[PDB]
C-alpha cells in the first residue's frame, strides 16, 4: 500500500509501516553520466555497493520549541566509509540520493515537520560583509546546523563568526518559507506517517563537480506545526536522518583532500 | 528563406480580409548567421506540471484514497 | 502558451469517490477542478497562457546599470558586467535556479551641460568596449587599448537611435547559475587562515568581463557629463528549477538579508 | 469503502471517512412527478440547483440525560434560502430529501442515536382535547423539538399550551419506540460511525400537497445507549443535521404565504 | 506572405496602365505577429439597416397599408 | 462600404397600393425611393459609402492628452489613461454604446527654452513608461521604477519622427462600455453612509493605469518645457448600440451637463 515499503540498497535495508508515499525530485530518477553529456575522458571509477548504500547521520531531538534542522549533500556525507574515501580522493564526484528521515510518536502525540530537498541550497551569514561565511562553517558535516527564530548580526569585528544565520520564517535566505514548498518535499504529520522519502537525481548546471567545493542539494527541516504531546511541556522524540548515495562516479584521481577544519 | 505564420487576430475589423488570407499571416526573414541574431519567434510550447505538482513515486487517482 | 481546458457540466454526486479529501503530506498538491466539488455547466474555454510563457516574462529590456562618464580619470569608466547592480531584472531571474539564452543589449545615451551658461561642445561619439575577463583594462582614456584589434567595441554617436547588439549563450557550463553553493577553493589542512579563503557562493573572480566606455572627442574645457543606461533582454529563454521570490531587500551579491525582516503587514485572522 | 463517502448537491459537498453505508427508504430514490401521474396542469416550477442543496438547520446538544428530538419536513426547512421562497410562493410543491446527520466523538466515548425517517409522523398531544395541538407548536422549523421522560398533561384551562407530549419510549405517539425500526433509518453508535445518511422519496397519498399545510416526513432521533465518557458526568457533543431537498416541483404560483408565528 | 489586392481607380491617366495589369493593384504584408500592429486592410463590409430601421415583429410591405 | 442601387425608371400610377401613407407608431421608418412617389429616370449609381463605413469614420489620430514635463517635482509627469480629457474623439465614440478595437499611440514631442537669451541643453530624450494599474507609480524622476523590467517603454530622440506603438483590445468586458448605468459597490442595509458609496457610471478605479514621462538627460539650471502630444487612432474598429449625439457642452467625465443647454437657434416656422 502507500504506507508499508522497504528500500534495499547495497547491504542495507530500511522498512517502514506508516509511509505517505515516496517523493522522486522533479520526476528524475538518479542516473550515471551518458556519452553525449560526458566531460572529463578519464576512466570514470563506480564504487556501486561500497558507496550506494544507506549511513545514518546523527539524530536530532525534536522539542516544543526546535526552530529547524539543515544539511547540506554531499558534505553531510564526506566521512560516510567508502563514499567519503572516493570523494577525497578524486577531483571529480557525482552522486544521487535516497534521503530516508525517520521520526515516530503516538496516538496522542501532534506535529508536523516539513521536509524540503533544496538544489543550491545557499544561506544567510551573520555578518555586514557579504559572502562572508568562511568554508568550515559553511560545511559542518553529518551534523549539520539549525534555524533560528531571529537574526542577529555579528558585531565582534577583532573576531568575526563568519557563520550563517539562517531566519527560520524567512527560509535562511531571505524568500518566505511558506513557498519553500515549490521544491520537492513531504510533511511527516504525526497523526499520518512515521517518515518522509525522498529520491534525488544529480542536480548542476555541470555533469560533474568538485564536491568539496560544491553542495548540490540542501536538506531543510521545519516544524510546520510544534511538537506537543498529553500534557507533558516536556516532550521530546529523536529524528534520525538515513540517506543513500546513488549511481557514484568520480573522475580525476590524485592524493586525497584534506581539507582544513573548525 | 522566408518563414510565414499565422497571427492569433485579437479585434477583427469589419472585413473578409480579418479572417482569412495573408493579411492574417505575418512574414520573417533571418538576417544574421548566428543565431543570437535572432528576435523570438514566441510560438512557445507548454508541458506537463505534474514534475512539480504531482512528484510521487506511486501514481494516485484524485477520487481514490490518497493514503491506503 | 495554450489553451485551457473546458469546463464540462457535472450533475450531483453520491459515491465512495472523494476527491475533496486527501493527504498532503505526500506532497503531491491535489488536482481538483471545480466540477469535483460542485454541480458545473459547460463552458468553452476561450482564455490561453500565451502571455505567461517562460519566454513572454522575460521578454522585457529591464535596466541593468547606468555607467558615468565626466568629459571634464572620469574620461573613461569601467563597469564589471552584472545583473545584480539592479533589483528588478534580478528578482524574476531568481525564480529560476538555472537559466540558459541569449542576450540583447540596447544602450540609451544622455548628455548635458553642467552649466547652465557656460560651454559649448560638439557632437559626441562614444565607444563601448567590451573587455573579456583576461583582456588589458585600459589606464587612460587615450591608452592602446582602445584600439580593440581583438574586443568587440560599439560606437555610438550621440542622438542616434539607441545602440543595439545580440551576444550568444557564453557560459562555461551548461546553464548560468543563479545560485552556487559552494566556494572556489577548498582550505586545506596545514595552510594558513590567509590561505584556501574564498567568498561563499562565488565562482570566479571575473565572471563576464567589463565594459569599458569614453568619449572619444577631444575634450574641451568645458563641463559635461553623459549617462549610458545598459537595457537587457534575455531571448531563447529556458529555465530549470523554480525557487520562491525574494521576500525581504536584497543586502549585496548573495542571498544575504539585513533590513526589511518583516515584510507582512498585520490583518485579523477573522477579518475579510 | 462502505465508510468513506462524498454528496454533492448543486454547490453543497458533504464528505465523510466514517459511514455506516447509506439507506434509500423503500428502495425509492426521489423523482418528479409523470405525466401519468400529474394533477396540477400548470406548469411548474424547478429551482433545480437552487433549492436542491444542502442546508445546514441548528446543532443540538446531546448530554447523558437527552431523551431526543424530532423535527418536520418540509417544516424544518421553511426558511431555508430559495427553497422556502418557492415553498411560501406556491400552493403546492413536492420534494425528496437527503438527510445527513453527523456526530463525531472519540474512542473512549460510547452512545449510540437511533435515526428514523417516518411519514405521516402523527405527535401525541398535551391535553384531554383530541387533536388540540395548534399550528405555531406543530411546526416548529429549523429548531424542531424534543422527547420526553414521561407524559405530563396541560391543565391550564384558561391557557391551555396545545402542544405536543412525545414521550419517548412510546415514540411520541402511542406505540412502542423498539418497533420504530420498521421505518427507513440508520443508527450512529460512537465505536462504529460518524453519521448516518438517509436519501428519502416523497411520500404521499397524492402526487403534490400543500406544504404548509402538511408535513410528509418527520426525522425522529432517540438514544438508544447514553451518552458516556471516561469519567466524565459532564459529556457534550453536538449533532449537527444538514438536509438537502431533491427533484423540488412546484405548482399554483400567487402571492407569498405569510403563516402565523409562536 | 505577399497579400495582393487591386485599387478602385479614380483618376485615370491616359495609359493602358490606369485601366489594367499591376499597375491598378497594391501589395501588402504584415511584419508583426501581433495583429495589432497591423494596419487596417480597409476592405469593409455593409449590411442591412433594417435592425435599426425595421426593428418590428410582423413584416409589412410599403405597397401594403401599415395598420392592418 | 459599397455601391448604392440604381434609380430604375417609373412612370405614373392610379393603384390600390399607397406607399405615401404609413404609420410611424410601429416604430419603424417608411423605406421609400422617389420612384414610390414620383416619376423616375433610369439612372445607373455609382457612388459609394466608401468613407462612411465604421472604419473610415475614426481611421484619424486625433488628440487625447497634451502631457508636460518642466525639466527646470515637475521633472516627471503622470497621466491617467482616457479619452474624456479632449472633446473630440470622445463625441465620435459616443455614437456607440460599445466598442471594440486595437489603437495606434502616436507622440508628438515638442520642446523650447524658456529664456530667450539664457540657458542651453544637449538633445534630450524622454521615457514614456506605461504603469498598468498595480505597478509601482514613480515618486522621483530617477526612482527605481524606471527600470521598467515589465512595463513597457518608449525611448524618445527629440528631434526624431513622432514615436508609434500599438496596442491590442484590452479590456476585460467583451467590449468597451462608452456608457455604464451602474456602480462599483451595492450599498447594504445597515452599513454607514460612508460605506457602499462610489460613483455613478463609474466601474474601476484604475481602468487602464496611466504614463508616465519624464527627460533621461541629467537636468541642467536652465528652464526648459517639453510637451507631449498624444494622438489615438482605433484601427480593427466594430461598434454596437448607435446614440444620439452629444448636444450640448461635456460636464465632466459622465452625461452631467450644466451650461450650453439651449444649443439650437432661433428661425420661423415658416421661413425659409
Ligand atoms: C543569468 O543572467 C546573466 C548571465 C550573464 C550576463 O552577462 C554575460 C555577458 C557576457 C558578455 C557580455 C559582453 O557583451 C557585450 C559585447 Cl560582446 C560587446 C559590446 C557590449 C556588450 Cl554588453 C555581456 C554579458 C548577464 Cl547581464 C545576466
Ligand atoms: C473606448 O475607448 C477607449 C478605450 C480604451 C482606451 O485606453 C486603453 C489603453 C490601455 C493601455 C494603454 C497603454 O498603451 C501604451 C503602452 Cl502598452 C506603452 C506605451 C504607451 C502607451 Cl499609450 C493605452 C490605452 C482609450 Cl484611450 C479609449
Amino acid at each position: 500500500s502507500v504506507r508499508v515499503m522497504q528500500l534495499t540498497l547495497g547491504n542495507s535495508t530500511i522498512t517502514t509501516q506508516e509511509a505517505a508515499n515516496s517523493v522522486v525530485a522533479y520526476g528524475r530518477w538518479p542516473e550515471y553520466i551518458k556519452d553525449s553529456e560526458a566531460n572529463p575522458v578519464d576512466q570514470p571509477t563506480e564504487p556501486d555497493v561500497a558507496a550506494c548504500r544507506f549511513y545514518t547521520l546523527d539524530t536530532v531531538t525534536w522539542r516544543k520549541e526546535s526552530r529547524g534542522w539543515w544539511w547540506k549533500l554531499p558534505d553531510a556525507l564526506k566521512d560516510m566509509g567508502l563514499f567519503g574515501q572516493n570523494m577525497f580522493y578524486h577531483y571529480l564526484g557525482r552522486a544521487g540520493y535516497t534521503v530516508h528521515v525517520q521520526c515516530n510518536a503516538s496516538k496522542f502525540h501532534q506535529g508536523a515537520l516539513g521536509v524540503f530537498a533544496v538544489p543550491e541550497m545557499c544561506l544567510a551569514g551573520d555578518s555586514t560583509t557579504h559572502m562572508f561565511t568562511k568554508y568550515e562553517n559553511a560545511n559542518p558535516g553529518e551534523k549539520g546546523g539549525e534555524f533560528k527564530g531571529s537574526f542577529t548580526l555579528d558585531t565582534n569585528a577583532t573576531n568575526p563568526a563568519r557563520n550563517f544565520c539562517p531566519v527560520d520564517y524567512l527560509f535562511g535566505s531571505g524568500v518566505l518559507a511558506g513557498n519553500a514548498f515549490v521544491y520537492p518535499h513531504q510533511i511527516i504529520n504525526l497523526r499520518t506517517n512515521n517518515c518522509a522519502t525522498l529520491v534525488l537525481p544529480y542536480v548542476n548546471s555541470l555533469s560533474i563537480d568538485s564536491m568539496t567545493k560544491h553542495n548540490n542539494w540542501g536538506i531543510a527541516i521545519l516544524p510546520l506545526a510544534p511538537l506537543d504531546f498529553a500534557t507533558e511541556s516536556s516532550t521530546e522524540i529523536p529524528i534520525t536522518l538515513t540517506i543513500a548515495p546513488m549511481c557514484c562516479e568520480f573522475n580525476g584521481l590524485r592524493n586525497i583532500t584534506v581539507p582544513r577544519t573548525q | 528563406g522566408a518563414q510565414v505564420s499565422s497571427q492569433k487576430v485579437g479585434a477583427h475589423e469589419n472585413s473578409n480580409r480579418a479572417y482569412g488570407g495573408s493579411t492574417i499571416n505575418y512574414t520573417t526573414i533571418n538576417y544574421y548567421r548566428d543565431s543570437a541574431s535572432n528576435a523570438a519567434s514566441k510560438q512557445d510550447f507548454a508541458q506537463d506540471p505534474s514534475k512539480f505538482t504531482e512528484p510521487i513515486k506511486d501514481v494516485l487517482i484524485k477520487t481514490a484514497p490518497t493514503l491506503n | 502558451a495554450n489553451n485551457l481546458p473546458d469546463t464540462q457540466s457535472s450533475g450531483p454526486a453520491h459515491s465512495k469517490e472523494t476527491p475533496a479529501l486527501t493527504a498532503v503530506e505526500t506532497g503531491a498538491t491535489n488536482p481538483l477542478v471545480p466540477s469535483d466539488t460542485v454541480q458545473t455547466r459547460h463552458v468553452i474555454q476561450k482564455r490561453t497562457r500565451s502571455e505567461s510563457t517562460v519566454e513572454s516574462f522575460f521578454a522585457r529590456g529591464a535596466c541593468v546599470a547606468i555607467i558615468e562618464v565626466d568629459n571634464d580619470s572620469k574620461l573613461f569608466s569601467v563597469w564589471k558586467i552584472t545583473y545584480k547592480d539592479t533589483v528588478q531584472l534580478r528578482r524574476k531571474l531568481e525564480f529560476f535556479t538555472y537559466s540558459r539564452f541569449d542576450m540583447e543589449f540596447t544602450f540609451v545615451v544622455t548628455s548635458n551641460y553642467t552649466d547652465a551658461n557656460n560651454g559649448h561642445a560638439l557632437n559626441q561619439v562614444y565607444q563601448i568596449m567590451y573587455i573579456p575577463p583576461g583582456a588589458p583594462i585600459p589606464g587612460k582614456w587615450n591608452d592602446y587599448t582602445w584600439q580593440t584589434s581583438s574586443n568587440p567595441s560599439v560606437f555610438y554617436t550621440y542622438g542616434a537611435p539607441p545602440a543595439r547588439i545580440s551576444v550568444p549563450y557564453v557560459g562555461i557550463a551548461n546553464a548560468y547559475s543563479h545560485f552556487y553553493d559552494g566556494f572556489a577553493k577548498v582550505p586545506l589542512a596545514g595552510q594558513a587562515s590567509t590561505e584556501g579563503d574564498s567568498l561563499y557562493g562565488a565562482a570566479s573572480l571575473n565572471d563576464f568581463g567589463s565594459l569599458a566606455v569614453r568619449v572619444v572627442n577631444d575634450h574641451n574645457p568645458t563641463k559635461l557629463t553623459s549617462k549610458i543606461r545598459v537595457y537587457m533582454k534575455p531571448k531563447h529563454v529556458r529555465v530549470w528549477c523554480p525557487r520562491p521570490p525574494r521576500a525581504v531587500p536584497y543586502y549585496g551579491p548573495g542571498v544575504d538579508y539585513k533590513d526589511g525582516l518583516a515584510p507582512l503587514p498585520g490583518k485579523g485572522l477573522t477579518t475579510y
